[PDB]
């Protein structure tokens, strides 16, 4: 059931960490992918694979899991992305076990059916990040590590007071999301709880003033970008917003809606705009991820189930293709040795299908219709315009900068005058690009099949803001 | 399901020629592409002959996947498939010895399939899908020869302007979704009838739709991106300027006629922008010394004509000019491509001349095209342009000054078309062309294109003569029509227009054979050569300042991270101020101890 798929990447990452060899990670990620796909199919509803086990009877803690429409496809997305990062990695530092551990942690994070288990995974996801950052790459590794870790922790620890207030002030007997949702929080008490939630979730969203931890994180990881891909998967902020933040304290969200929508708009614009000024791949991709998170948070905060479903779909797909771009930059490093955009121009003539892979990925990034980005982008646009037209319009002065930075990077990296000549593709990279394009096309052209579980949650939690 | 094959064929073709692609002989990619285009023309003609078609598939909740094949969609489909088959043959001939044959024809197939996705649409998001797919294929083909950085930034600029237009499109669609909640042109029309609500918001949505149309069809101010499409090969420029990627601007208005007709002010604005676009294109065409640019500015002028037609509510008239133009401009481009194929890609005018005798079957193509564009009294271009000139007065909103404006534009089109023909084919010789100027299979579809250009013609004729296009175009969409007409005086106007066009032709003849270019004309030709100094201003206050702001926001982000650093440093400094509290003098520790204990004892009350 759910716990099996949640733990499989954890146990495989352990067996790669202490045990040998690297190859165990490829087959482990494949087994995870197949299990998460099987869980994604035949999904009846939320209780699909429900798990309930007691841990602290007195304190009220229970292992609580289940596959919602959201948990299923996010499991599938994570399994797929980490499998891709597992085959193509080329890190081979024997630490892909850390990548599988982080995968399993993010799985448990998403599948949490009770508040405290979610909080536990939210705090646990910090350790592998600092680990694969510190000992596996980067010159400013220590400083970026401290910055990112301290930001996450300064956000997270007061959220413990927030969750303690949310449980105690509501008289909810347990930490179960069912029970906690059964007992609402009052005015000027849901206010403070939501404020403590919004700090920890915005600094991890990321929004504009709280994003300063993102570029240093992405720069000094392993140059291959496996750690970077998993950190982009670590932008789970929006998710916690929609399921936990807003439904548990909409009274404060009433005053905070405009502020948060504005932050999402300006964050998206700022990221997609600065990404033009980026002189390296890590900076560009970090600012792009910031823009996408701004869009997703905008869609969720706008109410308007259109916007919410768009935000979540865009979140999953952006995680997928941003992780793909990170791994691609790492592979081009391993074959070349640099991530600068100006140098190494002739790539296109030497790289037959790596050019096409990078192009498909950047197209999915700028949100091209037919690929994964556009459904979420447009649904979020609709929902935001429903909520507040002004911030939606400003926020979508982003596709312009999206095309600008993506095309500039692609052109000056591949198109221009022939250089020395570069390796074409590796055998693992073949399956990588094939599966990447397959998933992108399937998620972009057929958004009907995916995200069907997202519609009920969207409309229910959007009507919840009403009477 | 059968209708989807029209799109699917030049997608499987694209996938074969892109993925494997070079596993084939040289002609085979073009062979497969042209064969798929032909067997798509066939299946579209067969489906239309069966009365029409509909297709609906499951998609985003509230936004399903809706394809509608009616008279209006089938019109564009037949045009695109036929001209695409002709240009595909012309590329099979024209593309030679340059790598990427398979890639090139895969781009062709993808372009065709995406344009079909555009026209076959009962829902506006599918129209947007086609929009962005055509924009991507255009970016790809314009930068076909990647080894030159210069012919990359052109497609960069093209796609950027395209995405500005696409953002306007998206916002208008969000508007017409917040209002109604349908976003399917069928039910959108069935819901827009009757008691309109919030007319301000409706006019705003239509204005944003027109903004998207401007970027797609390169109207003012977004004109500037089109000439740079000269970077791509000549058949690419033909398919972009004649049959696709610009005609979509007119097709959007033709389908949204029900929206634009209840917007009088917006339609009048469209007419004004079309007139200005025609004026700019005509005034800035002849100053260009290159064939590709002097044709691109003419494309600007002719699209201005079409948008003038669709501005006053003359939708079938705009489609008439679209038909004639898609014939004769494709003719011009393929002729020019054959010409530079004779000179090895010389691609200049001042380095040309005296190609009349030396070029068989090509001077004829060039003369047919120049006469059709200039408005030779008995030619398709004359019928279209003067039908627009008449619809100016006959259709609503008055067309008072627009008539004389478009007439001057007809004069100027005659003049600069004669400039092109004269300066290219007559009155000197320079350069070299020994062996193989005229190819069979390039000029062979060009024969058919010249035939269609001549005889597009009489589909739409003054009411004594049969008007075939108007009854075909009105029922499918643009049903509401309120236009008067006249006779006797209408034919006096046709005669005045024909005489004016002939005077413009001979005026260009004498002025551009003269080669003297007096004082003022040199200044004017220089100004037109520099596109009336538009890009100089566009990069002055817009593009480079946006770059400066991007860099400024980068510096500001660095500064924000520096402020976070300062917070941490304040924390450490406070920490060592508190760690300084313990010096080691026991008297100090005892005093601070007793002090803290006394503070505690006071707090307890």
């Amino acid at each position: 059931m759910v716990v099996l798929a949640v733990l499989l990447p954890v146990v495989f990452g352990a067996l790669l960490l202490l045990g040998l060899p690297r190859a165990l990670g490829v087959l482990g990620a494949g087994l995870s992918f197949l299990l998460n796909l099987y869980l994604f199919l035949t999904h009846p509803g939320g209780v699909a694979h429900a798990f309930q086990a007691p841990l602290l009877p007195g304190a009220g803690v229970y292992w609580a899991f289940g596959l919602d429409g959201l948990s299923a496809l996010f499991f599938l997305t994570i399994a797929l992305t980490v499998f891709l990062g597992a085959l193509v990695a080329r890190v081979e530092g024997r630490f892909l076990g850390l990548a599988l551990l982080m995968e399993g942690l993010l799985l448990g994070l998403f599948a949490a059916r009770d508040l405290l288990v979610f909080y536990v995974f939210f705090e646990a996801a910090l350790i592998p990040a600092l680990l694969m950052l510190y000992l596996y790459g980067g010159e400013g590794r220590t400083r970026a590590l401290y910055t990112f870790v301290l930001f996450t922790l300064v956000g997270s620890l007061p959220m413990l007071a927030a969750v303690l207030g949310a449980r105690l002030l509501s008289g909810s007997p347990t930490f179960l999301l069912e029970d906690l949702l059964a007992h609402p929080l009052q005015e000027e008490a849901a206010f403070w709880v939501f404020l403590g939630f919004a700090l920890a979730f915005a600094i991890k969203t990321p929004l504009f003033p709280l994003h300063a931890w993102l570029p240093p994180f992405h720069q000094e990881n392993h140059p291959s970008g496996l750690a970077d891909a998993l950190g982009t998967l670590y932008k789970v902020g929006v998710f916690a917003f929609f399921r936990f933040a807003i439904p548990l304290a909409p009274e404060g969200f009433a005053q905070a809606q405009g502020l948060l929508l504005f932050l999402a708009a300006l964050s998206a614009l700022y990221g997609a705009w600065v990404a033009f000024a980026a002189k390296d791949f890590k900076t560009l991709l970090a600012y792009a991820g910031l823009s996408h998170m701004g869009v997703a948070a905008l869609g969720v905060f706008s109410g308007t189930p259109e916007g919410a479903m768009g935000g979540l779909y865009l979140l999953a797909a952006s995680g997928v293709y941003t992780g793909g771009l990170f791994l691609l930059a790492g592979r081009l490093y391993e074959r070349t040795g640099t991530l600068e955009i100006g140098r190494y121009r002739g790539l296109a003539q030497s790289a037959p299908g790596l050019a096409a892979l990078a192009l498909i990925l950047f197209l999915a990034m700028v949100g091209l219709p037919g690929l994964s980005g556009f459904p979420g982008e447009f649904l979020t646009l609709l929902g935001a315009y429903k909520a507040s037209p002004w911030l939606a319009a400003l926020a979508f002065l982003s596709v312009i900068a999206s095309a600008a930075y993506a095309l500039t990077a692609f052109q000056k990296t591949f198109w221009e005058e022939g250089g020395s000549g570069v390796k074409d593709l590796a055998g693992a990279e073949w399956g990588f690009a094939l599966l990447s394009v397959l998933a992108l096309l399937l998620m972009g052209v057929f958004p009907g099949y995916f995200a069907r579980g997202l519609h009920p949650l969207a409309e229910a939690f959007a009507k919840l803001l009403g009477g | 399901m059968a209708l989807l094959g029209t799109i699917l064929l030049p997608l499987l073709g694209f996938a074969l020629l892109g993925l494997f692609g070079k596993r084939m002989r040289e002609p085979l990619p073009g062979v497969l592409a042209s064969g798929l285009v032909l067997a798509s023309f066939l299946l579209g003609a067969g489906l239309l002959l069966s009365g029409g078609a509909r297709f609906q598939a499951e998609w985003l909740p509230g936004i399903p996947f809706s394809l509608l094949l009616d008279n209006l969609s089938g019109f564009m489909l037949l045009i695109v498939t036929g001209v695409g088959f002709l240009i595909h043959v012309y590329a099979i001939g024209y593309m030679g010895g340059d790598p990427g044959y398979s890639r090139f024809f895969a781009y062709f197939n993808l372009f065709i399939a995406m344009m079909l996705t555009l026209v076959l649409a009962d829902s506006y998001p599918v129209m947007f899908i086609g929009w962005e797919g055509v924009g991507l294929a255009s970016f790809l083909l314009i930068g076909f020869w990647y080894k030159n950085p210069q012919y990359a930034d052109s497609a960069r600029k093209a796609f950027i302007v395209n995405r500005i237009g696409d953002l306007g499109f998206m916002l208008g669609m969000a508007i017409l979704w917040a209002l109604y909640g349908t976003l399917s042109i069928s039910e959108l029309k069935e819901a827009m009838e009757g008691p309109l609500k919030n007319p301000d918001l409706l006019a705003l949505a239509g204005l944003l739709l027109f903004l998207g149309a401007v970027g797609k069809s390169a109207q003012i101010p977004l004109m500037v991106w089109l000439p740079d499409a000269m970077a791509g090969p000549t058949p690419v420029s033909a398919l972009i300027h004649a049959a696709t990627m610009v005609t979509a601007g007119v097709y959007l208005i033709a389908r949204s006629s029900f929206l634009y007709s209840v917007l009088p002010d917006v339609s009048y604005a469209i007419a004004v922008v079309g007139l200005l676009t025609a004026a700019y294109g005509a005034l800035s065409a002849f100053g260009q010394t290159d064939i590709k640019k002097i044709v691109a500015y003419s494309t600007i002028s002719q699209l201005g004509y079409m948008f003038l037609a669709a501005g006053v509510g003359a939708y079938w008239v705009a489609l008439f000019h679209v038909f004639t133009h898609a014939f004769f401009k494709a003719l011009l481009f393929l002729a020019s491509g054959s010409v530079i194929h004779a000179l090895g890609g010389e691609q200049d005018v001042r380095k040309m001349g005296g190609l009349w005798k030396h070029l068989p079957q090509t001077r004829w193509h060039a003369l047919i095209g120049a006469l059709a564009l200039g408005g030779l009294p008995l030619l398709s271009g004359f019928w279209s342009k003067d039908a627009i000139l008449a619809a100016t007065l006959t259709y609503p909103f008055g067309g008072v000054g627009f008539y004389v404006g478009a007439l001057l534009v007809a004069v100027l089109t005659a003049m600069y078309a004669m400039r092109w023909f004269v300066l290219v084919f007559l009155g000197e010789e320079r350069g070299h062309h020994h062996p193989h100027e005229a190819p069979p299979v390039m000029l062979w579809p060009n024969h058919l294109l010249a035939l269609g250009s001549v005889l597009a013609g009489y589909l739409a004729l003054p009411h004594p003569l049969p008007n075939v296009l108007e009854p075909f175009l009105k029922p499918a969409l643009a049903e509401v029509e309120a236009h008067h007409l006249s006779l006797g005086a209408e034919w006096g106007l046709i005669a005045l227009s024909a005489a004016v066009a002939l005077l413009g032709l001979w005026a260009g003849f004498v002025f551009f054979q003269r080669k003297v270019f007096p004082a003022w004309y040199l200044a004017f030709e220089a100004a037109s050569r520099e596109a009336f100094y538009v890009d100089r201003a566009y990069n002055a206050l817009i593009v480079n300042p946006l770059k400066a702001l991007a860099e400024a926001l980068f510096y500001g982000d660095r500064g924000l991270l520096s402020g976070y650093f300062g917070l941490g440093g304040a924390a450490r400094s406070l920490g060592q101020g508190l760690a300084r509290l313990q010096t080691g003098y026991l008297r100090v520790y005892a005093l601070l101890f007793v002090l803290g204990a006394l503070l505690l004892l006071g707090v307890m009350r």
